[PDB]
């Protein structure tokens, strides 16, 4: 009835989101897939309308989708912050999440981890069936540079680039305000500033060893890609079948057969191979609803967590957030989530209110809490015992009504004086 | 072995009946064509981008019947660029950079400019207006 | 079953799922927010409520000069949850049409086992008894094509359901993030109200 | 201009949100739905090829997402709380849930 833990400390925790924004943007020749050298398969193809036509829209559809999504999860910002040449930040290290000039890519070390972890040949042996691929609209050098732009407005200007014009701030005094956020007084911050920077540098030095050590972390991204690989050869490999026909070769049955018996099994053939496009394109459309579903979640993730400081729970991570970092990966995105654990919680006895005089009291902004024998008042999520007074209490009728409240003295701090 | 096949069991080697010669079957050189245009009320230009070829293996036909789209025009023209999408014949690059108005791919776009007759040009799409914020 | 549609058991049993309800409603009550962003912390109820109220704008004093009040209340809207979902038919229907719509497509699945799709039969031994092999083998195959386009229909409305029913999980899932492992300040995301 | 309403009471209002997270988990053979006894008929069904392959794939591929979406909805908390023996709770009664 009267036992509350405050926490006495706290663990600054950075988090691994791995989301999908974009899908292998994939073309089909139609006619090279069903007819693959047959003009005579050609022409009877002809003869079944817009089939080619509307598969090669939905799949133009689903290209300009892809493009679409990472333009949504990257380019939220228009513009190109940079970084200031001297990187301090008050003691908190970037160096990992920041684009390393060495690179030629100009890429992050965790993101130059990412892109590595995440992977006749194959894709002769497709093209040559009329499957191919098509590059995305944005290089990894554009991603990485979107990136690098958000991680920047982010470090020098808080959250303020996100709704307007950037507005400098120093990053302790920036991390003070998502304190203030999170419910914490700034005091807590400026006093442990070292101990939060340490704690905040280890952490981030644990996320490139976890990324690196765990071959499925970023197994959301291989996944996909994968999803669209087997994709592929399983058209590839619906090529061999005969679907009832006396062949699989279009040139076999044209040579084995006169135009009547022919046109009975190049119909067949035709009617199998047109179904398996279908087959791949209407999957494709499901993997791509599917993929826009995950990217405008990671549109989200950007806008909240990364633009801004999100009171939902759980959305940025496990603990109370503080602050995300946006970082580019094959076909995705990963975001640092930095957030506030309390840690090292001690029990203490609690009273709603304080009976002094005739009148009850009630935290303005804290809990009234109980070593033993003294009676404080402090703030929730963390334990900073003060001397219950008139100025951290409001004061609210008399002490019959509440139920537990509990004598004791509120110090009057003009009465001295 | 008389000859070989690849996954689809389609036939990619063969041997030859009289000389016992092994030959691989490649098929003829093809791909896609996309057609960038401005619009036919802006302007009856376009560009040609041929994907996934270098154009030093562009269409170079002399005669109609060689290959399938029997415009040659657009072939090997005066304004030549290879991209990572394609080859783009028709449009210019500018070293210039700016917003994206027609996009071609891995980071290249084509927009209708004056520069003065107005012309097909491709250049690098701008990211946006660099910044630096006054950290201290 | 014996047509070949069978129903594979959930990985969770019901008592799991239940277990898991009561894990996070115990929590919820004796440590409010706190379980949820990290270690529980224990809290008085009544004080965890005040600090729900603070929340949504209201001063502590007024739960605490109405915990009575306040607790009666909620103690009568959740006798009249019970009762509102003994009465209304439709109360659990967008459960009970998921579970109809998986029950009727398999219906439909073995109803078109019972179509020609253009042969003389849907029986395959009355189409090779009744047939020559070479004449049979057409029909046959014909039974086979049309088989095969229902297994595909059957399994894409699958699986647009299912991206239905994930979505529906992911808006589920946000919902005990951001209503029971917290209080929300969306409007509307977690009930009519404050 | 000047008009203000101002509450002076309030209501503990409960109300229910209902949510499918899952749906039935369902596995389709080919050789016996297209094929019932027909050995016949199952050697014939080779030759269309990989479609089973592709639609088992698919039906597996949603069995594990059922699955997944009740990890995500439930399985939230990894510690099993256990509440208390003493069920007061400062005069709130959740006996019904
Ligand atoms: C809060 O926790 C931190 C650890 O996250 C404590 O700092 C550690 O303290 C131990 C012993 O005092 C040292 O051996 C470590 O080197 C410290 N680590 C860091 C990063 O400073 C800190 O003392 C705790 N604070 C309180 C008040 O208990
Ligand atoms: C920021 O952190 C990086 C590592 O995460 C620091 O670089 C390391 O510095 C130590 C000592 O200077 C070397 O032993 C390591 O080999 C370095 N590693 C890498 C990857 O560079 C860097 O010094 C830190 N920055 C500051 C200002 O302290
Ligand atoms: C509860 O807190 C009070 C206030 O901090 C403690 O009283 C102080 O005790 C120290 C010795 O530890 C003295 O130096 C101070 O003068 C005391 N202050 C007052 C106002 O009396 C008290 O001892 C604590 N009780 C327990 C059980 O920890
Ligand atoms: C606020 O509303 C509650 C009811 O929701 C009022 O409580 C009622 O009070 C009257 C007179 O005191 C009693 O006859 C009823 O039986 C009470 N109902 C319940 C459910 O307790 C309360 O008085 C109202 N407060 C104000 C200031 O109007
Ligand atoms: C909490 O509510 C339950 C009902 O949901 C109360 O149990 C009822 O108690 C009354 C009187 O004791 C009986 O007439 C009912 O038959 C009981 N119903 C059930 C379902 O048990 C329970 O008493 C309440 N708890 C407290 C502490 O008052
Ligand atoms: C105090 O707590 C005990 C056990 O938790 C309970 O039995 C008792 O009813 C509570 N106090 C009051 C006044 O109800
Ligand atoms: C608080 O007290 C309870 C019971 O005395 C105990 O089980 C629990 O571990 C204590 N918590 C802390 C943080 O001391
Ligand atoms: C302390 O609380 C008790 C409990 O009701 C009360 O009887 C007493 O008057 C209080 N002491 C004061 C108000 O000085
Ligand atoms: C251009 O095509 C030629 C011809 O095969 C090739 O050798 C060369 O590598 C290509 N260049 C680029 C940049 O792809
Ligand atoms: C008060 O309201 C009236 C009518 O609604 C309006 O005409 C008037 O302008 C308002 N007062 C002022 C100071 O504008």
């Amino acid at each position: 009835n009267n036992s509350i833990a405050i926490p006495t400390n706290f663990t600054i925790s950075v988090t691994t989101e791995i989301l999908p924004v974009s899908m292998t943007k994939t073309s089909v020749d139609c006619t090279m897939y069903i007819c693959g050298d047959s003009t005579e398969c050609s022409n009877l193809l002809l003869q079944y309308g817009s089939f080619c036509t509307q598969l090669k829209r939905a799949l133009t559809g689903i290209a300009v989708e892809q493009d679409k999504n990472t333009q949504e999860v990257f380019a939220q910002v228009k513009q190109i912050y940079k970084t200031p040449p001297i990187k301090y930040f008050g003691g908190f290290n970037f160096s990992q999440i920041l684009p390393d000039p060495s690179k030629p890519s100009k890429r992050s070390p965790i993101e130059d981890l990412l892109f590595n972890k995440v992977t006749r040949d194959l894709i002769c042996a497709q093209k040559f069936k009329g499957l191919t691929v098509l590059p995305p609209l944005l290089t990894d050098e554009m991603i990485a540079q979107y990136t690098s732009a958000l991680l920047a407005g982010t470090i020098t200007s808080g959250w303020t680039f996100g709704a307007g014009p950037a507005l400098q701030i120093p990053f302790p005094m920036q991390m003070a305000y998502r304190f203030n956020g999170i419910g914490v007084t700034q005091n807590v911050l400026y006093e442990n500033q070292k101990l939060i920077a340490n704690q905040f540098n280890s952490a981030i030095g644990k996320i490139q060893d976890s990324l690196s050590s765990t071959p499925s972390a970023l197994g959301k991204l291989q996944d996909v890609v994968n999803h669209n690989a087997q994709a592929l050869n399983t058209l590839v490999k619906q090529l061999s079948s005969k679907f009832g026909a006396i062949s699989s070769v279009l040139n076999d049955i044209f040579s084995r057969l006169d135009p009547p018996e022919a046109e009975v099994q190049i119909d067949r053939l035709i009617t199998g191979r047109l179904q398996s496009l279908q087959t791949y394109v209407t999957q494709q459309l499901i993997r791509a609803a599917e993929i826009r579903a995950s990217a405008n979640l990671a549109a989200t993730k950007m806008s909240e967590c990364v633009l801004g400081q999100s009171k939902r729970v759980d959305f940025c991570g496990k603990g109370y957030h503080l602050m995300s970092f946006p970082q580019s990966a094959p076909h995705g995105v990963v975001f640092l989530h930095v957030t506030y654990v309390p840690a090292q919680e001690k029990n203490f006895t609690t009273a709603p209110a304080i009976c002094h005089d005739g009148k009850a009291h009630f935290p303005r902004e804290g809990v009234f809490v109980s070593n033993g024998t003294h009676w404080f008042v402090t703030q929730r999520n963390f334990y900073e015992p003060q001397i219950i007074t008139t100025d951290n209490t409001f004061v609210s009728g008399n002490c019959d009504v509440v139920i537990g409240i509990v004598n004791n003295t509120v110090y009057d701090p003009l009465q001295p004086e | 072995q008389q000859f070989g096949r690849d996954i689809a069991d389609t036939t990619d080697a063969v041997r030859d009946p009289q000389t016992l010669e092994i030959l691989d079957i490649t098929p003829c050189s093809f791909g896609g064509v996309s057609v960038i245009t401005p619009g036919t009320n802006t302007s009856n230009q376009v560009a040609v981008l041929y994907q996934g070829v270098n154009c030093t293996e562009v269409p170079v036909a002399i005669h109609a019947d060689q290959l399938t789209p029997t415009w040659r025009v657009y072939s090997t023209g005066s304004n030549v660029f290879q991209t990572r999408a394609g080859c783009l014949i028709g449009a210019e690059y500018v070293n210039n950079s700016y917003e994206c108005d027609i996009p071609i791919g891995a980071g290249i776009c084509a927009s209708y400019q004056t520069q003065a007759s107005q012309s097909i040009i491709a250049y690098t799409m701008s990211l946006g207006a660099e910044n630096s914020v006054a950290y201290s």
